[PDB]
RNA sequence: CGACGUCGCUUUUUGAUCCUUCGAUGUCGGCUCUUCCUAUCAUUGUGAAGCAGAAUUCACCAAGCGUUGGAUUGUUCACCC
RNA sequence: CCAUCUGUGGGAUUAUGACUGAACGCCUCUAAGUCAGAAUCCCGCCCAGGCGGAACGAUACGGCAGCGCCGCGGAGCCUCGGUUGGCCUCGGAUAGCCGGUCCCCCGCCGGGACCGGGGUCCGGUGCGGAGUGCCCUUCGUCCUGGGAAACGGGGCGCGGCCGGAGAGGCGGCCGCCCCCUCGCCCGUCACGCACCGGCCGUUCGUGGGGAACCUGGCGCUAAACCAUUCGUAGACGACCUGCU
């Protein structure tokens, strides 16, 4: 037969690898389109949630309503201590996409960022770049530097900055950095390159990556609530309440 | 028919002589066929179509090609053809260039069969005849009478597959 | 010094679609590209060679790793030059796309 | 070595058939600049043909469903693997003796292409019919990289021109020191045009 | 554009066929494939042949429409064309490819060794070359 | 068919000159140059004369739906011609009659902005094509005045401007309002 | 629009037939769910009209997205607010 | 939806309307050659991430061990494919290739002087010889003579100047230092009847690929899982976590 009755499909199938995310945190999977019509900037920043709040404020709308007028609104509280940025990596184009160029981390990192590398600290040593440390303190290392920059500056066309958070100034109970790139928009390569190379290794606030009254986007795994049954995940009516093995 | 290529035999028959009469006329006919045996046939064919007589009530007395007047002549062939198409037969009066009568018949079946797919067993010829430039007619061969003619090869390719597969240049279609 | 046999791709077999015979092996020699090419090498001797775990035994030197199986070309097949050979065994078939050595041990020039 | 065949000018099917052949014969076939190679037919025609292959794909599935292919490289990958057998070992083994790629990677870059006069169009089309560039269609019917690739190859492009250039000039020398150092090669300039070369 | 045309005289070269290597004139077009062609002089009979068994040149003669052998005999010995064609380097081409192909192999083995050395002598007088460009480039 | 020889021939103005690498035919005379590449064209362009008096098209072995563009390319040459000594000029007049077309070059050379249309409130830029300069005149009280050299180009740019002001949903048998293209012509007369 | 004529299509009707299962395919309708077709009711873009506007009718590309809440019968079907 | 927020950008064109323009001296949206064109179509944004890839870190004190980097040495296993190389311009087809200037100006002291590439000239070729029917390498050990040679040849010689990105292999030259001036073509003594008595798998890619074992120099001193904790996750696994 035909369907007697036409409604909407319930769910939508344009999610329907639907299953647990292998990430724990939003993974970017794009960018803003780079553009030599500014001045660099960075374009992703890391923030936690810790709860909504009320907001009061008189309403702009010309022409409206509600015009002029007080509204409450529900804001969301993420914070965000500031970022240190800790390594530079380059990609180049290749007719298959992107490679991962090269990569160039600090001198030192901090050990909320060291831990990031590691399953037991307490069963380990803690001995990550012990040895590229010197790749820094020794002068043919530096040379070596010279050639990287070099490198990165004529054939990448896409660099982007490692980041991460730094838990120690914050009540959660993890220890454990959560480290991103984050890809910078602006003038030429040489430009980013050179201004980043500048600002490996310091203190990143905000109001300096985002501006203000802005229009963001927010990038996260949901909820998880188990495994679930079928009248709540894609919401399809309850059978009358008489039926058989299953309603 | 199979035609390869047709070769124009002659052919010369008759009625059993009767004690009636002691013989009936002989009759002449010149026919197109890649072979005489295939010619004894079709004259039998045209005999029976024309006038009461059948290969059982008859002899073939001769039969045997007319070998082309000059065969180096170029001469262009008024052609008077009737056929049959599918819907009704029809008259009709095509023309060819050629060599040799024989050659002019050949092409006259082969674009017979393309230009009108019409079979080589529905096609019987009544006249060929090798006739002067004011009596031809249709513009593609009255196009052929220059003192003069130049015409270069406008777009020339030729094989090369027995020449490798696999070469390292390219192959020039100017000369 | 250097090679004496002409190279050859062991090519396939005499089948008609769905009927394959493995008396008759067929071979492509590279050099030979059209028919009326064939006229040379019709009987030549010819030899597929090849490795194996075991030893052998070869004439006029001590044991190597190398077997062949002897055989020679016998007529014309095909308009682009390919050849039929028959050899003293039946082809393996694992080498439907390999070499095979055409010499010049029976010369009729 | 192993054969490279320009993409560049030649008909699909007419380079398909031959590849495939001498993939299964044995020879290690290598296919460049397969961005460029042509279809014979204009192009809204071909675009129709392969709209009408890629909604042969399932319900939903990849499982029950054909694996469409868009780029160039893997269109001609595929129909290649239509004239080969891909149910059998010989043919898995043969399949994986050709390798295409989109215009021309550097191992293969500083080496000579041979082509297959069998297949070009110029040879194997009339002058007034129509045609389609597979680069085209690919990037009509979803290929993200018609910039990159048109960029990198037209960056070999000049690379390999002063290659050219030194090789003219090269090639010019070799005049001059021939026609600098003929009085000793005469004998030698006999022997040759004796048994009839040069000439 | 195309600088060599098919006239009522053209002189061609076969390139196919059963005659394939030799030289003809032809006499006359009969339609767009085939036309009349002959050479008395180079020992062909006349007979139509396609344009596809043909070859062009730039030798062109004087006949009508169509003419005795006789006298196209004259007109070829006119211009005395067995010397011009063998003059011209498309004959050299052929003539020099042929005694290749009937190159012998003790004539390889002079040749090899031959050339060996001319390309040693071309290398050193090169490599002179190489040493005196540098010295005044800039 | 295929007729043997098709020709055609355009006696050049001394006051021009036409250079060729092939099928491309350059125009350069007094108002400036004009190229033109003429590829899956396929014939012979040949130049002939002392001061280049004739240029003759040429095609060889044509079929009927082939010796078809011979005049054409003539035609497109002779326009070139006719561009390059003179220049190609369009004149629009918009009809109205209830809302004035309100028609003015916002840039200088192209860009025209046309508002007041039925009562619509949609101002429109139409972008004139590249080399064509637009120019409402003031002589006749409704007229736009375009000018170029390619006549392909002014003509093209002048139906894109005609078609660009048209109802939707509306009986075009008696709302007429709109631009039109009117009186073709060229830059400076014989 | 279309009579007197005439050529097809579709298998969303009803027939005609017995080829497949009688050591079994669970055979009406409704409820829930996916998806498909197009000969398109509505919507995007269009031509036409006995089209001034407003509505409406014919036709084209087109299935991406919609096609309801209830009284009465088991109802498919129907009918009505 | 019983409260709250958020839900997007391009390309190619179809119907259709047109530009130029023949076919057919006119006419023409079409036959060559163009334009505008949309809930369609394709991609972008969003979901997963391939017997698919990338970059980078750390890479085992029983120093009384397990290992890595170099230069070889030493066997034994087993897998089995060939049997000189070619280092490279775009591209055009009713056209090209190649030379040099008289000439055009353009970026690297261009413009103030050396420097090619870019144009425009004119010349030789074209069934392409500056041609893949093509080119290079190319053939048992030994005394002495002629010709090139000495601006040479060789050095896992030092080093340097430097380079190479779509998957860095590899490249030249040069400061030197050392060693021969012989090795290449044409001739002159010869030398192991080379050894096979007519006869097959030997004639190079080879120092090839992978596992497992006994030599000298220089360097490494790790992590994973469990157990345990956590609950931002959970059917059990898996995940996020803490642990001098």
């Amino acid at each position: 037969s035909h369907r007697k009755f036409s409604a909407p499909r319930h769910g939508s199938l344009g999610f329907l690898p639907r299953k647990r995310s292998s990430r724990h945190r939003g993974k970017v999977k794009s960018f803003p389109k780079d553009d030599p019509s500014k001045p660099v900037h960075l374009t992703a920043f890391l923030g936690y949630k810790a709860g909504m709040t009320h907001i009061v404020r008189e309403v702009d709308r010309p022409g409206s309503k509600v015009n002029k007028k007080e509204v409450v609104e529900a804001v969301t509280i993420v914070e965000t201590p500031p970022m240190v940025v800790v390594g530079i990596v380059g990609y180049v184009e290749t007719p298959r996409g992107l490679r991962t160029f090269k990569t160039v981390f600090a001198e030192h990192i901090s050990d909320e960022c060291k831990r990031r590398f590691y399953k037991n600290w307490h069963k380990s040593k803690k001995k990550a770049f012990t040895k590229y440390c010197k790749k820094w303190q020794d002068d043919a290392g530096k040379r070596q530097l010279d050639k990287d920059f070099s490198s990165m500056k004529k054939y990448c066309q896409v660099i982007r900055v490692l980041a991460h958070t730094q838990m120690r100034l914050l009540p959660l109970r993890q220890k454990k950095a959560h480290l991103m790139e984050i890809q910078v928009n602006g003038g030429t390569v040489a430009e980013k390159l050179d201004w980043a190379r500048e600002r490996l290794e310091q203190q990143v606030p905000v109001s300096q990556v985002f501006g203000q009254d802005e229009m963001i986007d927010v990038i996260g795994v949901t909820k998880g609530k188990g495994y679930k049954g079928v009248t709540s995940r894609w919401h399809t009516k309850k059978l009358p309440r008489k039926t058989h093995r299953g309603l | 028919k199979a035609s390869g290529t047709l070769r124009e035999y002659k052919v010369v028959g008759r009625c059993l002589p009767t004690p009636k009469c002691h013989t009936p006329p002989l009759y002449r006919m010149r026919i197109f066929a890649p072979n005489h045996v295939v010619a004894k046939s079709r004259f039998w064919y045209f005999v029976s179509q024309l006038k009461k007589m059948k290969k059982s009530s008859g002899e073939i007395v001769y039969c045997g090609q007319v070998f082309e007047k000059s065969p180096l002549r170029v001469k262009n062939f008024g052609i008077w053809l009737r056929y049959d198409s599918r819907s009704g037969t029809h008259n009709m009066y095509r023309e060819y260039r050629d060599l040799t009568t024989a050659g002019a018949v050949t092409q006259c079946y082969r674009d017979m069969g393309a230009r009108h797919r019409a079979r080589a067993h529905s096609i019987q010829i009544m006249k060929v005849e090798e006739i002067a430039a004011s009596k031809c007619r249709r513009p593609a061969v009255k196009q052929f009478h220059d003192s003069k003619i130049k015409f270069p090869l406008p777009h020339r390719v030729l094989r090369r597959q027995h020449k490798p597969r696999f070469t390292t240049k390219r192959p020039n279609t100017f000369f | 010094s250097g090679r004496l046999w002409c190279k050859a791709i062991f090519a396939g077999y005499k089948r008609g679609l769905r009927n394959q015979r493995e008396h008759t092996a067929l071979l492509k020699i590279e050099g030979v590209y059209a028919r009326d090419e064939t006229e040379f090498y019709l009987g030549k001797r010819c030899a597929y060679v090849y490795k194996a775990k075991n030893n052998t035994v070869t004439p006029g030197g001590k044991p190597n790793k190398t077997r062949v199986i002897w055989g020679k070309v016998t007529r014309a097949h095909g308009n682009s030059g390919m050849v039929r050979a028959k050899f003293r065994s039946n082809l393996p078939a694992k080498a439907i796309g390999h070499r095979i050595r055409v010499m010049l041990y029976p010369s009729r020039i | 070595q192993v054969l490279v065949l320009d993409g560049r000018g030649h008909l699909l099917g007419r380079l398909a058939a031959i590849v495939a052949k001498q993939v299964l014969l044995g020879r290690k076939v290598v296919v460049v600049r397969c961005e460029g190679i042509n279809i014979s037919g204009n192009f809204y025609r071909n675009k129709l043909k392969y709209l009408a292959f890629l909604r042969k794909r399932m319900n939903t599935n990849p499982s029950r469903g054909p694996y469409h292919f868009r780029a160039p490289s893997r269109i001609f990958w595929r129909t290649v693997r239509g004239m080969l057998p891909h149910k059998t070992k010989r043919g898995q083994a043969a399949l994986d003796r050709l390798k295409v790629f989109d215009g021309i990677p550097p191992p293969y870059d500083k080496k000579k292409r041979m082509v297959v006069p069998a297949a070009l169009k110029v040879v194997r089309l009339k002058p007034t019919r129509k045609f389609a560039y597979l680069g085209r269609l690919a990037h009509e019917v979803g290929w993200k990289y018609q910039a990159v690739t048109a960029t990198l190859e037209e960056k070999r492009k000049e690379k390999a021109k002063i290659h050219y250039r030194k090789k003219k000039q090269l090639m010019r020398l070799r005049k001059q020191a021939e026609k600098n150092v003929e009085k000793k090669i005469s004998k030698f300039t006999d022997v040759l045009k004796t048994h009839g070369l040069l000439v | 554009v195309f600088r060599r045309f098919v006239e009522v005289g053209r002189v061609a070269y076969v390139s196919f066929g059963p005659h394939a290597g030799k030289l003809v004139a032809i006499v006359d077009v009969i339609d767009q494939n085939r036309a009349l062609v002959d050479g008395p002089c180079t020992r062909v009979r006349r007979q139509a042949m396609p344009f596809k068994c043909m070859q062009l040149t730039d030798f062109i003669l004087k006949f009508p429409h169509s003419a005795r052998q006789k006298y196209v005999r004259k007109a070829w010995e006119k211009a005395d064309i067995n010397t011009k064609w063998a003059a011209t380097r498309w004959a050299k081409k052929i003539e020099a490819r042929e005694r290749k192909a009937k190159m012998t192999d003790f004539d390889r083995y002079k040749v090899m060794k031959a050339k060996k050395m001319r390309n040693r002598i071309i290398k050193n007088e090169v490599k002179k070359l190489q040493r005196a460009a540098l010295l005044k480039a800039s | 068919m295929k007729t043997i020889l098709s020709n055609q021939t355009v006696d050049i103005p001394e006051n021009v000159d036409i250079s060729l690498k092939g099928r491309t035919v350059i125009v350069k005379g007094p108002r400036g140059t004009l190229r033109r590449d003429f590829n899956h064209i396929n014939v012979e362009l040949s130049l002939l004369g002392k001061k280049k008096k004739r240029l003759r098209v040429d095609k060889w072995w044509g079929n009927r739906k082939e010796l078809a563009t011979v005049r054409t390319i003539c035609s497109h040459v002779q326009n070139m011609i006719k561009g390059v000594t003179l220049g190609f000029r369009y004149k629009m007049r918009s009809v109205y009659a209830h809302f004035p077309i309100n028609v003015v070059i916002q840039e200088n050379g192209s860009l025209v902005e046309i508002r007041n249309f039925l009562g619509e409130k949609y101002i429109r830029r139409v972008r004139m094509r590249p080399g064509v300069a637009c120019s409402v005149s003031q002589a006749q009280k409704d007229e736009l005045v375009l000018e170029g050299n390619d006549i392909e180009l002014v003509s093209n740019s002048a139906a894109l401007i005609q078609q660009a002001t048209t109802v939707k949903n509306k009986d075009i048998r008696k709302f007429l309002d709109g631009i039109y293209v009117s009186e073709k012509g060229t830059v400076q007369q014989a």
